[PDB]
C-alpha cells in the first residue's frame, strides 16, 4: 500500500523536509552563492581587458615607431 | 502493418577538390534559372583597400582635441561580396555572406552508384536584386569590414 | 531576527493593496501601519526568489523540438503558430505546443530543465513564455495527474513517499531534492499560476460524493477534474510573525496585522550565545 | 471591409473612381496598376461591435484546466462535454452570456435566450 | 485565486466570507478578508497626513 | 415619388438605443438635415422598418471628404438634451 | 539557533533588504487618460541581463483620440527626439513593401478591423519609400541633429543597431527579429485599443522583480569595477610617458 | 570555360540535392570515417518516416536511429553551387530540407 493517496497530516511531514533542505533564509544565502560562484566572473569579464596604444610621428628614428599594449583580466580567485 | 522501405548508404569524402555553397534567393525577388542561359559569378572587390582613422610630457587630450593617424584593412578575400550577372541587360544580384556561428548545414548529393555522399556547407551567401544594394559608403564600409573580423 | 531577513523594500498604480498574485508568495498580515504600510511586503514561509540561470540551453533545446525561427517566420503561411518568448526575447515559433509544453515540462520535472525557470503556456493568446530570469518570487505545490490507472485525477505524493521522508527524518536519503526530481512536487512563479488550477486539501478535495458537524466551517468542494496541482498547506501562504499567531482564522484582518508587527517588540531570547 | 494590394510593388491600393464607365478602382500609388473593385463597399466603421466575442478557440481549449466545464447538450453532436467562457470583447457594455465550446464536435454554442447565433 | 475555475462570479470567488469568527475562516474567506482588510490600514495611514494639513 | 456625389455614407441605427433614450428615424435624420443644410442630401428608412438606416451624399477627390462629415456627425451633432449633461436618472 | 544571511561591517550585523522593481524587456500596454493627444502607448523597458545595462524605454503612441479623425501610430526611439510613424522604421528595417509591413503587424489577412487601423500609418509612411530615405528621415531628427547627409544616415544605423531594442540583440544582422518585434508590440497596441485585450495591470505580482543581495551587490560591483579600470588607465597613460616601469 | 562563368550543368540537368542540419557530435564521428568514407545508412519507410543510422563499425556504440523533421524550403530558393581547387558550378537545387534530431 506504498501507492496509497496521502492525508491531511502528511503535508507536514513534506514541509518538514522543505525546512530541513531550504532552511528559512535560503533566499538571502543562494543569492549570495551566485553572485559569488558565477556573476563576480562575469563582471570582471564583461569590459575587462583595456589598452593603450603610442603611434609615433613617423619622422626617423626614434620615430616611426607604432605600439599597443594591452592588460588582461583572467580568472578571479576569493579566500 | 506495412511499409516501402528504400535505404541508401551515406559517405563523408574526406577527399574532395571542391568547396560546397548555399546560393539563396529570397522568395519576393522570384527567381526562375529556366531564363538563364549562361550566368557569371565573380567576387566584388570595389571595397579592396579601406583607411580607417585610428586614434594616435602632457596631459592627456580632451576627447575635442584628440589626435588621429590612419590604418589600412584588409578585406578577407572570403568576405568580399559575390556578384551575379544573368544573361549577359538582365538581371543582376549580389550575394552576402550569412553571418553564423562555426556549425554548417551539410549537402546531401546522390552518386551514381546510387549512395549519398554528404559535404559541409562551407559558406551560405543570400542573393538579392543589385537595385536594393547602393554603393557603399564609407561607414557601411567600415562597418562591414567590422563584422566579418 | 526572521522576518527582518525576509523584508522587502518597494520605492515610490494602487501598489500598498493586497493583489491576488500576492496569495503564497507574499503575507497578508505582516505590513507596517502608516506611510510604509503595504509597500514593505514579507515573504511566505515557502517563498523563495530566482536566483537566474542561462537561456541557451533552452533556446538550443526549443528549435531542436519543432521551433521554427523568426527570421523564416511567414505570418499567413502558419497563422495559428504558437509564438515563443524566453525572457522576453521572441525568439521564433511552434506549430504542435501540446506536445512541447509537455516536454519542457517533463525536462523541468527530470531535472534536465532547472526547476526555478518558469514556463507559461496562454492557449488563448497562441503564446509560450519562458523565464530563466533572477528576482522571480515562486512557491513549491503538489502535482497532481489525471494519470492513475486506478480511477480519477490523483496527486502523485502517496502515502509511501511520506513514510520514505519519515525515515530519513528519525535518522536525525530521502530529501525535498528527492520529492523535486521524482516530479512530485514543483516551483510556480506568480505568471505560471494564472495557467494553474490548485486544489486546497488533498483528500477533502479529491475523490467525489457515491450528518455533517455543524461546529465545523462551511467549506466549498472538489468540482473540478481539471486539477493540476495541490496546495502543500494552506497555512503556509503567511510569513514568520503572523505564523505564530493562534487561530488567525477567528481574529478579524487587521488584528492579526498588529501582531505581526508587536512580536518584532516581545521581549525573550534572542539567541543562546 | 477586406482590401487588396499591388501586384508588383504589394503596395496598398487607393480608391479611383472612373468618371467615364460610373466604376470603382483601386490604384497603386507607387507603380501604374490598376484593378476593378469586388465590393461597392469602401470604409466600414462598426461602433456596435460583436468580433472578440468567440476569439483565441484553439482546438486546444480543452487543454486550459482554468477553463470550467459544463453538462450541456450540444446542439449538433448532442455531447454533454464542453468549456465554457464569456464575451472576449473587453469593454464594460458587455453582456454576461456565456460560450460553450464541444469537447468533440468543437460547435460554439451560447446561453443567449433573447437572440440565436452562428459564431 | 487560481483555485477557482473562470468566469466565477459566485459569492465564494468574489469574497463573501460566509462563515463566523467563532466558526473560523476557509484559506480563501481569509485572504479575500485579508485584502478588504488592508484597503482600512490604508486610508487609515494616509487619512492622518492628509486630514492634518486640512485642519492647518 | 410622393447633380449629387456618386459617394455614398450609410450608417445603421440601434432599435434598442433608439428606445431607452427615445427617438425616431424622422427626428435623428432631422438633426443631421438641419445640420449640414443644402449641402448635403439625407434619406432615412422608416421607424416601421426591419433595419434602421440613413443614406447621405454631398452636393474630383471626395473619399476624406465624407471620413470628415462621418466624425462630425458622430462626435459633434447633438440629438437631444443640454451639453455637459449625461446620466439622467429619475427620484422618488 | 543563528541562521546567517547578514555581513559583518565594522562590527555590526547587516541585512541586505530585497529591492521590489517592474521586470525589464516586458510589453505592457496603458490607455493614456482623457486629456492626452495619445490614446494608448505600448511600453517596453528593455535592458541588458548583465553588460552597461541601457536603461531605453521604447514608446509605441497610438495618436488621436476614441472618436478623432487620424489616428496615427509613432513611436519614440532613444537618441531621437520625434517620435518616428512605425511605417518609416520598419522601411528603415528592411521590410519596405507596405503589406510586407502590414504581415508583421498583423497575423490575419481577414481581421479587416485592424487592419482599416494600419490605413493612416501607412499613408503617415507614404513619404519615405526606400531603406536609404528612411535612414536620412531618422537621422535629419537629432541626437543635437549632427548637420551632414553622409553624416545622418550613419547615425540611424548606429540607434537601430545599439539603442533600438537591445534585448534580442545589439548585432548587426538582426533587422528581421527587431521588426517582427515591433510589429508584436503595434498587435498589442491595436489589440487593448479594439477592447479585445485588457490594459496591463501594473500590480501583477508576476511582472515584479525582487533584487536581493546577489543582483545588489553586483550592480555595486559594476560601477565599482568600472571605476578601478578607468583608473588604471589613467595609470598607464603616466606611466608610458615617462617610462616609469 | 571562360573564368566567371557559372558552369550551370548542375541545374540545367535538374539535379537535386537535400540540406541537412547535423548535430555537432554526429558530424564529429563521421569524421572517424575511413575505408570508403562510409559511415551509415539513410532510411526513407513510407506506409513518411526518414532517419540516420551509423554503422557498427564508426558508431563503436549501441545502435540509434536519427530521425529527421522534414521541413519547407518554400520562403526562398535555394541551390548548391561549388568551387574547385577554380572553376564554379550550380551542382544542384536544393529539393528538400530536413533537420537531424540528435536521439
Ligand atoms: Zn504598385
Ligand atoms: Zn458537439
Amino acid at each position: 500500500d506504498e501507492s496509497a493517496p496521502i492525508t491531511a497530516e502528511d503535508s507536514w511531514a513534506v514541509i518538514s523536509a522543505f525546512f530541513r533542505e531550504k532552511g528559512l533564509v535560503s533566499q538571502q544565502l543562494d543569492s549570495f552563492n551566485q553572485f559569488v560562484d558565477y556573476t563576480l566572473q562575469d563582471i570582471i569579464c564583461e569590459d575587462s581587458t583595456l589598452i593603450l596604444e603610442q603611434l609615433a610621428q613617423h619622422t626617423t628614428e626614434s620615430d616611426n615607431i607604432s605600439r599597443k599594449y594591452e592588460i588582461s583580466f583572467g580568472k578571479i580567485y576569493v579566500t | 502493418n506495412e511499409f516501402p522501405l528504400r535505404a541508401i548508404p551515406k559517405e563523408d569524402l574526406e577527399n574532395m577538390r571542391t568547396h560546397l555553397l548555399k546560393f539563396q534567393s529570397k522568395k519576393k525577388i522570384n527567381p526562375v534559372t529556366d531564363f538563364h542561359l549562361p550566368v557569371r559569378l565573380h567576387r566584388k572587390d570595389t571595397r579592396n583597400l579601406q583607411f580607417q582613422l585610428t586614434r594616435a610630457g602632457n596631459l592627456r587630450r580632451k576627447t575635442r582635441q584628440l589626435k588621429v593617424l590612419d590604418e589600412n584593412a584588409k578585406k578577407l578575400r572570403f568576405e568580399e561580396f559575390y556578384p551575379w550577372v544573368m544573361e549577359d541587360g538582365y538581371n543582376t544580384w549580389v550575394g552576402s555572406y550569412e553571418a553564423g556561428n562555426s556549425d554548417s548545414y551539410v549537402l546531401l548529393s546522390v552518386e551514381d552508384d546510387g549512395s549519398f555522399t554528404m559535404i559541409p556547407a562551407d559558406k551560405v551567401y543570400k542573393f538579392t536584386a543589385r537595385n536594393k544594394y547602393a554603393t557603399l559608403t564609407i561607414d557601411e564600409a567600415e562597418k562591414r569590414m567590422d563584422k566579418k573580423s | 531576527t526572521l522576518s527582518h531577513l525576509r523584508r522587502t523594500n518597494t520605492p515610490i498604480a494602487k501598489p500598498r493593496q493586497l493583489h491576488n498574485t500576492h496569495w503564497g508568495l507574499v503575507c497578508p498580515a505582516e505590513t507596517p501601519e502608516g506611510q510604509a504600510c503595504g509597500l514593505v511586503k514579507n515573504l511566505s514561509l515557502m517563498s523563495c526568489i530566482s536566483v537566474g540561470t542561462d537561456p541557451m540551453p533552452i533556446i538550443t533545446f526549443l528549435s531542436e523540438w519543432g521551433m521554427e525561427p523568426l527570421e523564416d517566420y511567414v505570418p499567413h503561411q502558419s497563422p495559428d503558430a504558437t509564438r515563443v518568448f524566453v525572457n522576453g526575447v521572441w525568439h521564433g515559433v511552434h506549430r504542435n505546443p501540446a506536445r512541447l509544453m509537455e516536454t519542457l515540462r517533463t525536462l523541468r520535472r527530470k531535472g534536465d530543465i532547472n526547476p526555478e525557470v518558469s514556463m507559461i503556456r496562454d492557449i488563448r493568446e497562441k503564446e509560450l513564455k519562458i523565464f530563466t530570469d533572477a528576482g522571480r518570487v515562486y512557491r513549491p505545490l503538489f502535482i497532481v495527474e489525471d494519470d492513475e490507472s486506478l480511477g480519477h485525477k490523483e496527486l502523485k505524493v502517496r502515502k509511501g513517499h511520506i513514510a520514505k521522508l519519515m525515515a530519513t527524518e528519525y535518522q536525525d536519503e530521502y530529501t525535498w531534492s528527492s520529492l523535486l526530481n521524482e516530479g512530485l512536487v514543483e516551483y510556480i512563479d506568480a505568471e505560471e499560476e494564472e495557467s494553474i488550477l490548485i486544489a486546497m486539501q488533498p483528500e477533502d478535495l479529491e475523490p467525489a460524493e457515491a450528518d455533517v458537524d455543524p461546529a465545523k466551517r462551511i467549506r466549498v468542494s472538489h468540482h473540478a477534474t481539471t486539477f493540476t496541482h495541490c496546495e502543500i498547506h494552506p497555512s503556509m501562504i503567511l510569513g514568520v510573525a503572523a505564523s505564530i499567531i493562534p487561530f488567525p482564522d477567528h481574529n478579524q484582518s487587521p488584528r492579526n496585522t498588529y501582531q505581526s508587527a508587536m512580536g518584532k517588540q516581545a521581549m525573550g531570547v534572542f539567541l543562546t550565545n | 471591409t477586406t482590401f487588396r494590394f499591388c501586384r508588383d510593388c504589394n503596395n496598398m491600393l487607393y480608391p479611383r473612381e472612373d468618371k467615364e464607365n460610373n466604376r470603382l478602382l483601386f490604384e497603386c500609388r507607387t507603380c501604374s496598376y490598376v484593378e476593378e473593385a469586388g465590393s461597392p463597399l469602401v470604409y466600414r466603421h462598426e461602433l456596435i461591435t460583436n468580433i472578440g466575442e468567440t476569439a483565441g478557440v484553439v482546438q486546444d481549449i480543452g487543454s486550459d484546466p482554468t477553463l470550467p466545464r459544463s453538462d450541456r447538450e450540444c446542439p449538433k453532436c448532442h455531447s454533454r462535454e464542453n468549456v465554457f467562457f464569456q464575451s472576449q470583447q473587453r469593454r464594460k457594455d458587455t453582456s454576461m452570456v456565456l460560450f460553450f465550446v464541444c469537447l468533440s464536435c468543437s460547435h460554439i454554442f451560447t446561453s443567449d435566450q433573447k437572440n440565436k447565433r452562428t459564431q | 485565486l487560481p483555485h477557482f475555475s473562470k468566469d466565477d462570479y459566485s459569492p465564494e470567488s468574489k469574497g463573501f466570507v460566509e462563515n463566523s469568527y467563532l466558526r473560523g475562516l476557509t484559506p480563501q474567506e481569509f485572504f479575500f478578508h485579508a485584502m478588504g482588510g488592508r484597503e482600512g490600514l490604508i486610508d487609515t495611514a494616509v487619512k492622518t497626513a492628509e486630514t492634518g494639513y486640512i485642519q492647518r | 415619388s410622393l447633380q449629387q456625389s456618386p459617394w455614398l455614407l450609410r450608417l445603421e441605427l440601434d432599435r434598442a438605443a433608439m428606445n431607452d433614450k427615445d427617438l425616431t428615424m424622422g427626428q435623428v435624420g432631422e438633426r443631421i438635415k438641419q445640420t449640414f443644410k443644402n449641402d448635403l442630401f439625407v434619406i432615412w428608412s422608416e421607424d416601421n422598418d426591419e433595419k434602421l438606416i440613413i443614406r447621405c451624399r454631398v452636393v474630383a477627390e471626395e473619399d476624406h471628404m465624407l471620413k470628415k462629415i462621418e466624425n462630425t456627425m458622430l462626435e459633434n451633432i447633438t440629438l437631444r438634451g443640454v451639453e455637459n449633461i449625461e446620466r439622467v436618472v429619475m427620484m422618488k | 539557533f543563528d541562521m546567517g544571511g547578514y555581513f559583518i561591517i565594522n562590527g555590526s550585523e547587516k541585512v541586505l533588504i530585497a529591492q521590489e522593481r517592474s521586470a525589464g524587456n516586458i510589453v505592457q500596454v496603458f490607455k493614456k487618460a482623457a486629456p492626452s493627444p495619445i490614446s494608448h502607448v505600448a511600453e517596453i523597458r528593455s535592458a541588458l541581463e548583465k553588460g552597461s545595462r541601457f536603461i531605453s524605454t521604447l514608446q509605441v503612441k497610438l495618436y488621436g483620440r476614441e472618436g478623432s479623425s487620424a489616428r496615427t501610430i509613432k513611436a519614440t526611439l532613444p537618441y531621437i527626439k520625434q517620435d518616428i510613424p512605425i511605417v518609416i522604421i520598419f522601411r528603415a528595417l528592411g521590410i519596405i513593401p507596405d503589406g510586407e509591413i502590414l504581415e508583421h503587424i498583423c497575423y490575419d489577412v481577414n481581421d479587416w478591423q485592424m487592419l482599416e487601423m494600419l490605413k493612416p500609418c501607412v499613408e503617415d509612411g507614404f513619404v519615405i519609400q526606400d531603406r536609404e530615405t528612411a535612414l536620412d528621415f531618422i537621422g535629419r531628427r537629432g541626437t543635437a541633429l549632427g548637420i551632414k547627409k553622409e553624416k545622418r544616415i550613419q547615425y540611424a544605423k548606429d540607434i537601430l543597431q545599439k539603442e533600438f531594442l537591445p534585448h534580442i540583440t545589439q548585432l548587426e544582422g538582426f533587422e528581421s527579429r527587431k521588426a517582427f518585434f515591433l510589429g508584436y508590440m503595434i498587435n498589442r497596441l491595436l489589440l487593448c485599443a479594439l477592447d479585445r485585450k485588457d490594459q496591463d495591470d501594473r500590480d501583477h505580482f508576476g511582472k515584479k522583480r525582487l533584487d536581493l543581495a546577489g543582483p545588489l551587490l553586483a550592480q555595486l560591483f559594476k560601477t565599482l569595477f568600472k571605476k578601478l579600470t578607468k583608473d588604471i588607465f589613467r595609470y598607464m597613460q603616466r606611466t608610458v610617458e615617462e617610462a616609469h616601469d | 570555360e571562360e573564368s566567371l562563368d557559372l558552369d550551370l550543368e548542375r541545374s540545367n540537368r535538374q539535379v537535386w540535392l537535400v540540406r541537412l542540419p547535423m548535430f555537432l557530435a554526429e558530424k564529429w564521428r563521421d569524421r572517424n570515417n575511413l575505408h570508403g568514407q562510409e559511415l551509415g545508412k539513410i532510411r526513407i519507410n513510407k506506409d513518411s518516416k526518414i532517419t540516420l543510422l551509423l554503422n557498427e563499425n564508426d558508431n563503436d556504440s549501441i545502435p540509434h536511429e536519427y530521425d529527421l523533421e522534414l521541413t519547407k524550403k518554400v520562403v526562398e530558393n535555394e541551390y548548391v553551387f561549388t568551387e574547385q581547387n577554380k572553376k564554379t558550378a550550380i551542382v544542384g537545387t536544393v529539393c528538400h530540407e530536413c533537420q537531424v534530431m540528435p536521439s
